[PDB]
RNA sequence: CAAAAUCGAGAGGA
DNA sequence: CTAGTTGATCTCATATCAGGAGAAGGAGCAGAGCGAATAC
DNA sequence: GTATTCGCTCTGCTCCTTCTCCCATCCTCTCGATATGAGATCAACTAG
């Protein structure tokens, strides 16, 4: 019964999707994206990507 | 039961949480009206729809 | 003389098919073909690489591979080929050097490091330009080979023609065959060197057996 | 890895690459990869993984290496 | 004129 | 110019089970297709 | 001279094994464990 605006969850696939394959939220899908390196390394996964 | 479950939901969530934020943090209104993320490709022409 | 030998051999090359970018090659085993007092040709091929007309390379494909090549016809196409591809890119300089410096002097197989930098004032910089050229390959750290640029085609071409070659003879009767039978008979589409050349090849390394019957020279495989 | 990745694609007895730089597999890995060297090099990778042999260059088995601990065979 | 370490374990609070 | 002193520095030497999930690499099998090659 | 094979190659499919990363935020407290000198050089004196 909850509820949430059409905005974010519009947002959310909309970025998930942007790319044309599935992007999952995780590490493997974000980290693999063309963020540059200090992004990446903030998120997860520090000393591979530096 | 109901204690249990108070305590062991918050760790998954917290994680779901931090990983959503990462994921979508950079994205933002420009001046054009469009919405973009860090790397300056369009995400949405307008902001929700 | 191994040189004469050495001399019809050469004539055998089918330069046309490396479009003369090679210089033509010869194969220590085929001068024993040629001749075969082992010992003799070797000593006498000793004797024409010291004088400077011929060098020997090491082609790696086996460890007893040593390619036999006019010292003029290596001169020539490397300086004409490698400068034309390379006018303008630096180790045409460098490669200029070697033919100049060290060909003449020492026509000793392998280039050790030490030689190089003391006798000859090659830098690093200088021993990687050659490597890049083609003229050296890597023996080991701080050791290479002399070389012909683009020899891997030929290498190619003349495995599997040595293969194939050797694959007929087993394919005929016996395992046998004779000479004027395999000469004559159609070369397959593998053996781009032609015939004679593979067959001097395998007889001069003691890969097939050469039997002097009534009908000629018949080729035998040894038993493994 | 990535010193493993490059030996893996250049000649160990002749050092150059395996694979010829002018073929199309690669000529179309690089126009499809600008600006991305981890998706250019991987691509060079998975090409290069089936060559077995050097051939204008030296033709020997470049060998399939392996490692274990911080040591190549 | 700034004086007062680090590393592990345990128990708690919202 | 030129012998004598002082400190800093450096060397040697002494004994006695109730993770999991996802990517990467290699393994073994399977058949398609083309070079030559026998053979009708 | 073309079937016909056939062996060899060349993918390429599955299939397994290996390896590598991740696990809410913030805060308070306690308790236990974690040399000595002879000698030589050298440089700055320290004077003649
Ligand atoms: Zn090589």
């Amino acid at each position: 019964g909850s509820y949430v605006n059409y905005r974010h969850l519009a947002l959310l696939c909309d970025t998930m999707t942007c790319r044309g394959h599935l992007m999952a939220i995780t590490r493997h899908g974000v980290n693999r994206q063309d963020t540059g390196p200090l992004m990446k390394c903030s998120f997860e996964e520090t000393v591979d990507v530096l | 039961e109901g204690l249990i479950d108070t305590a062991v939901k918050t760790a998954e969530t917290g994680y779901i949480q931090r990983r959503l934020i990462k994921s979508m943090e950079s994205v933002m209104v420009k001046y054009d009206a469009t919405v973009r993320n860090s790397i300056n490709q369009v995400v949405q022409l307008r902001y929700g729809e | 003389s191994a040189r004469a030998a050495v001399s019809e051999l050469m004539q055998l090359f089918p330069r046309g098919l490396f479009e003369d970018a090679l210089p033509p090659i010869v194969l220590r085993s085929q001068v024993y073909s040629l001749v075969p007092d082992r010992t003799v040709a070797d000593r006498q091929l000793k004797e024409l690489q010291e004088q400077g007309e011929i060098r020997i390379v090491q082609l790696g494909f086996d460890l007893d591979a040593h390619g036999i090549i006019f010292t003029e016809d290596y001169r020539t196409r490397v300086c004409d080929c490698v400068l034309k591809a390379c006018d303008g890119r630096p180790y045409a300089g460098a490669v200029q050097k070697f033919l100049a410096s060290v060909l003449p002097a020492c026509g000793d197989l392998s280039f050790q490091q030490d030689q190089m930098t003391q006798t000859f004032g090659f830098r690093d910089s200088e021993i990687t330009h050659l490597v890049n050229a083609g003229v050296l390959t890597v023996r080991d750290a701080g050791s290479w080979w002399l070389a012909v640029p683009g020899a891997g085609r030929f290498i190619k071409y003349f495995v599997k023609g040595r293969q194939a070659v050797l694959s007929m003879v087993r394919k005929a009767k016996y395992r046998e065959l004779l000479l004027s039978e395999l000469l004559g008979r159609r070369a397959p589409v593998v053996v781009r060197l032609g015939l004679t050349y593979h067959v001097h090849d395998l007889i001069g390394a003691q890969l097939v057996d050469c039997i002097s019957t009534t009908s000629g020279t018949l080729l035998r495989l040894p038993e493994t | 890895v990535k010193t493993m990745k490059v030996l893996r694609c250049v000649c160990f007895f002749c050092s150059k690459l395996l694979v010829d730089s002018n073929n199309p597999k690669i000529k179309d890995i690089l126009a499809k990869s600008k600006g991305q060297p981890k998706k250019r090099l991987t691509h060079v990778y998975d090409l290069c993984k089936g060559k077995n042999i050097c051939e204008g260059g030296c033709g020997r088995y470049q060998p399939r290496i392996r490692r274990s601990g911080l040591e190549l065979y």
